């Protein structure tokens, strides 16, 4: 078995920028490696074939080098939808194993998010239970942290959040925050509070409401 | 032309057995080999294996022998993969997909057509509808140019569910949130911006469907 090692794990680069990524075969693979693109949730696109060979209706600003056990995947002049992820893979004889990946960022200037928090709806309550939902939305870089806040205290139980993956146009992240209660628990407090901690600034972005439930 | 369809989403439980389908076209099935990929969650694409649709003969990769099992039907240009005694580690999309060309064994070829993929889930939760619930504004919050609405889909198993926004006629401005697993139960959101002299005067709503529960909810977004 010949197995490959991609290199790096993940990359971060702004529009027009270029990147490369590398794959290494544990032994001699003559040229039958291929490169492709995946998107989340979506089947892998084939970009490259036989190391150099460009397959159809491939952008000319992919391509593929090596030779023996070294080959190298050449992005020139990034597109705002080419992040993804990318993988090498070998046929010369089976297995035909592929590189463990690498994760393309389109790196693009930092963007405070914009948040809107949710009181629970009408209809949630009547069920008996009370999710206080907080979307921040459009940001850059992907790290941010979400805390809430009952009456001025912080929870941190019963939360769930979920971050999207890039955005194609404009490259930015948003990721929602629910906060999960039973109707008894809700409705004895009054305050809501989702605060949003992100690089854009020193102090929390915050929106809150009180049970007017305003 | 070419093209490979799978078959949809499959929930089984641990020891059970499960059997995809990945229907081919536009070529002649019996010229190129079919290849199964296996990607676990966040993972990483794994060769499982490969089985010529010439002589039906199957080539598995030392880390899928035994449990799985690949078999065609010619006659209906489809390939099958089979995997008995399913196990958590067995959680992942699989993906059927065409030889770029033909002519050599021992060696292989890049894959060109790829199935959409098939996603099993291997778990003991049971199937459960989700609870869909609109996310509107409160009530002295207003001002703005833009706003924001969303649903909430709640306590359902497994997945997939869909969520639109006025059947599809609404997709500038949407983002839908990848479901987070608690407790063997799916919660999920999706929100929509849109001008705020639009709504609440023209009607948004978020259109959503649980295809294992049959569920399909049409739940307008109405001021508080």
């Amino acid at each position: 078995d010949i197995v490959m090692t991609q290199t790096p794990a993940s990359l971060s680069a702004s529009v027009g920028e270029s990147v490369t990524i590398t794959c290494k075969a544990s032994g001699n693979i003559h040229n039958y490696l291929a490169w492709y693109q995946q998107k989340g949730g979506k089947s892998p696109q084939l970009l490259v074939f036989n190391a150099s060979t460009l397959a159809d209706g491939v952008p000319s600003r992919f391509s593929g080098s090596g030779s023996g056990t070294q080959y190298s995947l050449k992005i020139n002049s990034l597109q705002p939808e080419d992040f993804g992820s990318y993988y090498c893979q070998h046929f010369w004889s089976t297995p035909f194993t592929f590189g463990t990946g690498t994760n393309l960022e389109i790196k693009r200037a930092d963007a405070a998010p914009t948040v809107s928090i949710f009181p629970p709806s009408s209809e949630q309550l009547t069920s008996g239970g009370a999710s206080v939902v907080c979307f921040l939305n459009n940001f850059y870089p992907k790290d941010i942290n979400v805390k809430w806040k009952i009456d001025g205290s912080e929870r941190q139980g019963g939360v769930l959040n979920s971050w999207t993956d890039q955005d194609s146009k404009d490259s930015t992240y948003s990721m929602s925050s629910t906060l999960t209660l039973t109707k008894d628990e809700y409705e004895r407090h009054n305050s809501y509070t989702c605060e949003a901690t992100h690089k854009t600034t020193t102090s929390p972005i915050v929106k809150s409401f009180n049970r007017n439930e305003c | 032309d070419i093209k490979l369809v799978e078959s949809g989403p499959e929930l089984k439980k641990p020891g059970e057995t499960v059997k995809i389908s990945c229907k081919a076209s536009g070529y002649i099935f019996t010229n190129y080999g079919m290849n199964w990929v296996k990607q676990a969650p966040g993972k990483g694409l794994k060769w499982m294996g490969w089985i010529n649709t010439y002589t039906g003969e199957p080539t598995y990769s030392d880390d899928f022998k035994g449990r799985f099992v690949f078999s065609l039907e010619t006659s209906v240009r489809t390939a099958y993969l089979q995997i008995n005694n399913l196990k958590n580690e067995d959680l992942a999309t699989y993906f059927c997909a065409r030889e770029r060309d033909y002519g050599s064994r021992y060696r292989g070829y890049a894959l060109d057509f790829w199935g959409q993929g098939t996603t099993v889930t291997v778990s003991s939760a049971t199937t459960t509808p989700p609870s869909v619930y609109p996310l509107a504004p409160g009530s002295g919050a207003g001002t703005n140019s833009m706003v924001t609405l969303g649903c909430l889909v709640k306590g359902y198993f497994p997945e997939p569910v869909t969520v639109t926004w006025n059947s599809g006629s609404l997709s500038s401005g949407v983002h839908t949130f990848p479901a987070v697993l608690q407790s063997d139960l799916y919660t999920l959101s999706s929100s929509v911006t849109v001008p705020s002299s639009t709504w609440p005067s023209e009607t948004v709503t978020c259109n959503v469907a649980h295809p294992a529960s049959s569920t399909k909810v049409d739940k307008k977004i109405v001021p508080r």
